[PDB]
């Protein structure tokens, strides 16, 4: 019953297909998610996984793929909604 | 805030190819959305789904337009192309580019390029005022303009003061004359009172000519 | 290939009172996600590109007052405006985003306002000297404001009537005063502008008593 | 399913279903104590005839698995 | 099993959240910061432990038994409170080859406790 | 895991033989007299607890590493030692209809022990 | 590895087959055994079941199937050998 | 200790039928084994397995035999009987009795009954002395018997002081006569001195008759 | 249908000396039990029915001495006799007890002991009073003990060869001392045994230097 | 399979075979102690690339995993 986005950049070592839609397979009561992984050199996107992801509380009921990390090495973002790590954006914890 | 521009040539010759490209501000091609798509409009008809593209290059087209549509990809420029072959007459339309989505629908479109598709060739409009007349009520108000004539293709835009004056302009549609010339013409309603102080200028912009005028109207 | 139907073509209602246009899908559009209904609603005006209104055939996207309201399921839906305001003079699209792709839109309906009863505002403009200078000449005649949008414009050069020659276009509904706006520009050729002293606008709409004549001599 | 009174759950209003038992058990442990009441699910009456959390110890426990439902009840002398 | 709180005691699921910064996995986990771990507290009595849904194996009730009768030598044996379920967690991380590799983990989350 | 000795007293499995008559099961189980039961005996010190063949879930693991850094609140929690795998046995008894049954029953013999 | 011989009384009201032969299924570790349950009514044999039965030390490496329980209601034996459950005798514990 | 016994009559005429039945001591048809069977063994010839049952009926037989041969089995009785229909010439064999087990082999046997199958009927023997001479070495060894004669179907069993003599004792195989009749001897080696002390009985059993003697030999 | 083969059919063989026979089955009688060779071997003496000697083709049955192994896998399997002793003398079988029923059996090879040779001791007996009341006469003659097994009886009533007439019967090898032993009956009318006087038993063997005659006179 | 150094095999003459790796692990607890050396298996390899079993503390654990054969060393300053 929830579908995300399936990216890996390791698509010829792995022998696995580049980008395209994945069927996640949890259980009658775990929530699933989607998560995106990327790489921010200066302005420029490099992307790096997307897919299918646990039960998680850092991911409960956020509509939107958002990294909260501040200046991270690989910039991280889980949402609960089917396709919505479709995009992802970057915005810190405010603190 | 993301923004999408189209940029390409606004008149194309029969049997040809028609080029456009997408450019985004505000996000990335690979994040900010996975498919991108192409969107067109001919004139007082419905919209047709060209194509999409996604961050990998993951084509999908009209069954329509299978034949001859194209779609591209830049990683690097955060651009996306669009090439139409062997163009007709029913290919002269408004063109969009928009993020296809998922969840939600075409969530930001680009304002649009509206692509002639003729023989003949482009033509620069020239500007006249259309003067306040002297007979006009001293205590009402009064009318003023821009008899923006003779060009080809479409489409020319109208603003007043540099966007500064909304409130009584219509710029109407406009017409194409016996010689395959257009003529189109704005307005501006005025207190008589302004006419002595305040200075009117209509802003003339032509792109598939390079033609940008300010004319000053004034009795 | 999903295909979309919409109902009707247009809508003449008066401010204030609700408006409802329905789309037919030729499969239902639902999805064992539970979200189903993959349905958009977008609102065009005239220079702009769609703007999207509302997804999922039922949620709004920002910004979008709650006059309007998206229904339905399976294989019809409708979208509904509450109440009809003067800014929502648009034509206004269906779309299916189903993940099998033909991505399908509907014909269109054009939404328009009943309103009172306006009289034009009659203008008249001789040709430019520029204008005069390249050895043509356009005189113009503006009809500001009215309502309905039947509405007639007459030539008179020394008194003559003028056939063929004039040409019209008419504006769309303001967004503001929901009336229409027209402008004729009648076409000679600079001797024979030279040759004719009183040049005539003569105008028949509802709101006028009688028909109305604005004119000038050619001599200021 | 079968319903049965269960002690924990105060929230539920004191009531579980099960597939499978109501159960019933005072135990009298060295230091005094009390009892329970709760749902045993079909998957855990093994062996098949005599469950094994179903047996009373000759002192120190007794307990009661019914299936009707709402069948847990006590047996003390009543004051 | 059942769920904590103050003046219950007795063996319960806790509540917890642990970080990895605290135990230095950062180093090598991307993601997640810390995930919904929870605990095994408390004690198992001779009227809970070897019960249903407070214990793991029908090996702990037969010895339960022994206990109740205070046979020898399982009078003096306690019978702790452990987990009985677990749940999978997902992670993003670096092998030592320090490629970027994400897997999903078997008994990470504490579901339920009970008696051994 | 590994099996105890004199002297040998971290958690092990050790060896026991129950007799169904000291509980009073010989009222319905006709056989066996008793099984080859055994129980798990012994401390789990922070060295090790959660490691490999003496630990059961991955999650004992990362409690320990709490414990290691002497962590709050694990520090003072400390890891019991409990089985990690059983074996099936075979009963024949009487039913509540005292018909005379036979069944395999799972999880009743302790093969080996590990920390929580 | 092993096969016993199967007996049910209770035949027809379990639907099952009343004698015949069974397969067992064990473990690669796992010895398993045949067992022989039956009555003895002051010389009268009435038999009850007759199967496989798992690893128990009481039936490690004992070739014959013995009832060594001295005047039980329900007479048993096991023994670990193919089809060893073949026949039954008793024998009460020496003491 | 397993015992078995088989009983039956030892003569049957032909096309007719023959039944035997296998009596159990020792143990019950229900435990001590799982398959009892039947064997067969025609004079001067090999073993023949006639067929097997179980303590619950469950039968198997020959593949020569399966059109005659029927076995039964009665727990109440420890039983289990065996009957061949139209029997001819060809089946004129002893039969045997055997606890037919899967893990060892035939464990116990039975003793055998000899089944003739003849048109003629039973004849009972007369027995006579073989007395030792009065010409026998006064030192050495002197010899003594019984001669069984006329007799029909075989056998005849004899020993010598009911079992408490057996150096020296031959008896002999039968003699079918010309008149269809049985003559069989049996005699014992013993010392001269020994005659005058020691009385010598030969116990003879023909069990096709119920023919029991104990015959006196003396000089 | 496991069809079984034994070989050879019979063995002569010296005190002390092995012995050997073969069981060869159609078919490699093994199990996946590992026991494998579901074979047996059986001991039949004369009167007695078959004794078994050895199962799982290798293990012996209680009782049964060392002398005696089991041998082979597959199809063809053996039983050999360490050192054959007198007590050993039998007819020995082979039989196959697999799971799928034919259960059959061997052939059967008959063992004999090569012995030293023995002269007969021989006995002669006229008829009994009551035989002779009976109307018929038996005269029989012993020969005890003796090999090897060839042997010749002549009878002479008043010294007349009579061909026809008298009946030999001879046991099997004894268990003790391995030789052989024949009775001989000749059978007269009481009229045609009341007109003669000498009868008399003529015995060639080996172990007599020559012929041997016992006989008597009618009256004692 | 891989064989390593095993301290708890005394009877098999200390050594593991495993289809994974080989383990050396010293432990300086609060109060001293001392270390161990045995053998993972390739199922208790998790996660895939650093697995926890194989993991140091910056004080107090020092591990090592190796798959060669055999490959259980320390390094102590030997004096
Ligand atoms: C990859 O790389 C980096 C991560 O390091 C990311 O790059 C960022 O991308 C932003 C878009 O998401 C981008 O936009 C910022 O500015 C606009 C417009 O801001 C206006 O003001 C700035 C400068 O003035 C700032 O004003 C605020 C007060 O409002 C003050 O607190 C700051 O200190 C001022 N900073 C400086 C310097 O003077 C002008 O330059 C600009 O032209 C505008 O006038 C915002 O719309 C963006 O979002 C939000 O920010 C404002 C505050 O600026 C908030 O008030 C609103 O809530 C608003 O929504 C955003 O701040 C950034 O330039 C850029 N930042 C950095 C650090 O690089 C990129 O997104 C990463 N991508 C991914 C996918 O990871
Ligand atoms: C179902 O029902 C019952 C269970 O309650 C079982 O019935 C038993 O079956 C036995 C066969 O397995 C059976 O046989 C016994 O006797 C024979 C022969 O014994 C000779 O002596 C007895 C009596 O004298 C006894 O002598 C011994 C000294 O040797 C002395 O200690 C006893 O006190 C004496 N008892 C009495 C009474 O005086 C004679 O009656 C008989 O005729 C014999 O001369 C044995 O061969 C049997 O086996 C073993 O027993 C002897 C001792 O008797 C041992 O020395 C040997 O090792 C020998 O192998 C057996 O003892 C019983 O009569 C009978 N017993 C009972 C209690 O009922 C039956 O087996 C059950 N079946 C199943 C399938 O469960
Ligand atoms: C990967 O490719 C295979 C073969 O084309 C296909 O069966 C599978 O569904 C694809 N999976 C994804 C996630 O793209
Ligand atoms: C029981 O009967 C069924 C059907 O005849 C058969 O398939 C099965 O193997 C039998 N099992 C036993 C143990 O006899």
């Amino acid at each position: 019953t929830r579908e995300c986005i399936y990216y890996n950049a390791n698509w010829e070592l792995e022998r696995t297909n580049q980008s395209g839609l994945e069927r996640c397979e949890g259980e009658q009561d775990k929530r699933l998610h989607c998560y995106a992984s990327w790489r921010n050199s200066s302005g420029t996107i490099e992307l790096v996984k997307k897919g299918c992801w646990l039960d998680d509380f850092n991911c409960y009921d956020r509509q939107e793929c958002v990294a909260t990390e501040e200046n991270p090495q690989v910039y991280f973002c889980c949402c609960e909604g089917n396709f919505c790590n479709e995009r992802f954006t970057h915005l810190p914890e405010a603190g | 805030q993301l923004q999408l521009q189209e940029s390409g040539p606004g008149l194309v010759k029969p049997s040809e190819t028609l080029s456009l490209t997408c450019t985004v501000s505000g996000g990335s091609i690979s994040s900010s959305s996975y498919y991108w798509g192409w969107i067109r409009q001919p004139p007082g008809k419905g919209l047709e789904w060209i194509g999409s593209i996604s961050y990998s290059g993951s084509t999908y087209y009209n069954p329509s337009l299978k034949s001859r549509v194209t779609i591209s990809v830049d990683t690097s420029k955060n651009q996306f192309s669009l090439k139409l072959s062997s163009v007709t007459a029913a290919d002269t339309a408004v063109y969009y580019c928009a993020r296809d989505s998922l969840r939600y629908g075409m969530d930001v479109w680009g304002q649009g390029t509206t692509v002639t598709v003729s023989s003949a060739s482009t033509k620069g409009p020239s500007v006249f005022p259309l003067a306040p007349s002297s007979k006009s009520t001293s205590g009402g108000t009064a009318a003023l303009g821009c008899l923006v004539k003779d060009y080809f293709p479409e489409p020319v835009t109208v603003s007043w003061n540099s966007g500064a004056l909304t409130s009584g302009v219509h710029t109407f549609p406009a017409v194409l004359q016996s010689s395959g010339l257009y003529s189109l013409s704005s307005v501006v309603t005025v207190p008589s009172s302004s006419l002595g102080t305040q200075t009117y200028i209509c802003n003339v912009n032509h792109k598939p000519s390079n033609t940008k005028v300010d004319k000053r109207v004034e009795p | 290939d999903i295909v979309m139907t919409q109902s009707p073509d247009s809508l003449a209602v008066s401010l204030g009172e609700r408006a409802t246009i329905n789309c037919k899908s030729s499969q239902s559009v639902l999805y064992s996600s539970n979200n189903k209904n993959y349905l958009a609603w977008y609102q065009q005006k005239p220079g702009q590109p769609p703007k999207l209104l509302i997804y999922w055939a039922s949620t709004r996207e920002s910004g979008v007052p709650d006059r309007f309201s998206g229904s339905g399921s399976g294989t019809d839906f409708t979208l509904t405006i509450s109440s009809l305001q003067a800014e929502d003079v648009a034509v206004y699209y269906c779309q299916q985003y189903a993940l099998a792709p033909p991505r399908t839109f509907g014909g269109g309906t054009k939404v328009e306002i009943k309103r009172t009863v306006a009289a034009p505002s009659v203008f008249i403009f001789p040709p430019s000297d520029e204008q005069l200078k390249s050895g043509t000449a356009s005189v113009v005649c503006l009809l500001n404001n009215f309502y309905p949008r039947e509405a007639k414009v007459q030539w008179k050069v020394d008194n003559a009537l003028q056939s063929g020659n004039s040409q019209e276009s008419v504006t769309e509904q303001d967004s503001k005063d929901s009336t229409y706006s027209l402008s004729s520009t009648l076409t000679l050729s600079k001797a024979d502008y030279e040759k004719h002293k009183v040049y005539a606008c003569e105008v028949t709409h509802q709101g006028l008593s009688s028909p109305v004549t604005k004119s000038f001599n050619r001599g200021e | 399913a079968l319903l049965c009174a269960c002690t924990s759950c105060l929230q539920a209003n004191y009531t579980c279903e099960t597939d499978g038992a109501c159960m019933v058990s005072i135990f009298n442990l060295d230091g005094m104590e009390h009892h329970v009441r709760t749902c045993i699910p079909k998957v855990e009456l093994v062996p098949a005839g005599k469950p094994f959390y179903c047996l009373s110890s000759e002192d120190l426990r007794n307990t009661h698995c019914c299936y009707t439902d709402y069948c847990n009840r006590i047996d003390l002398r009543v004051p | 099993g059942l769920e904590c709180d103050g003046k219950v005691n007795i063996c319960c699921k806790k509540q917890f959240f642990v970080s990895f910064k605290d135990i230095g996995w950062n180093d090598w986990i991307i993601a997640p910061s810390g995930y919904h771990a929870n605990y095994c507290e408390g004690e198992c009595p001779s009227h809970i432990a070897g019960t249903s849904g407070s214990s793991l194996s029908f090996h702990s009730t037969v010895i339960n038994h022994y206990r109740m009768r205070g046979h020898s030598p399982f009078a003096n044996l306690k019978s702790c409170c452990v987990p009985t379920k677990l749940r999978p967690m997902s992670m993003l991380y670096y092998d030592d080859g320090q490629n970027i590799i994400k897997k999903d983990i078997q008994n990470m989350i504490v579901e339920e406790c009970g008696c051994s």
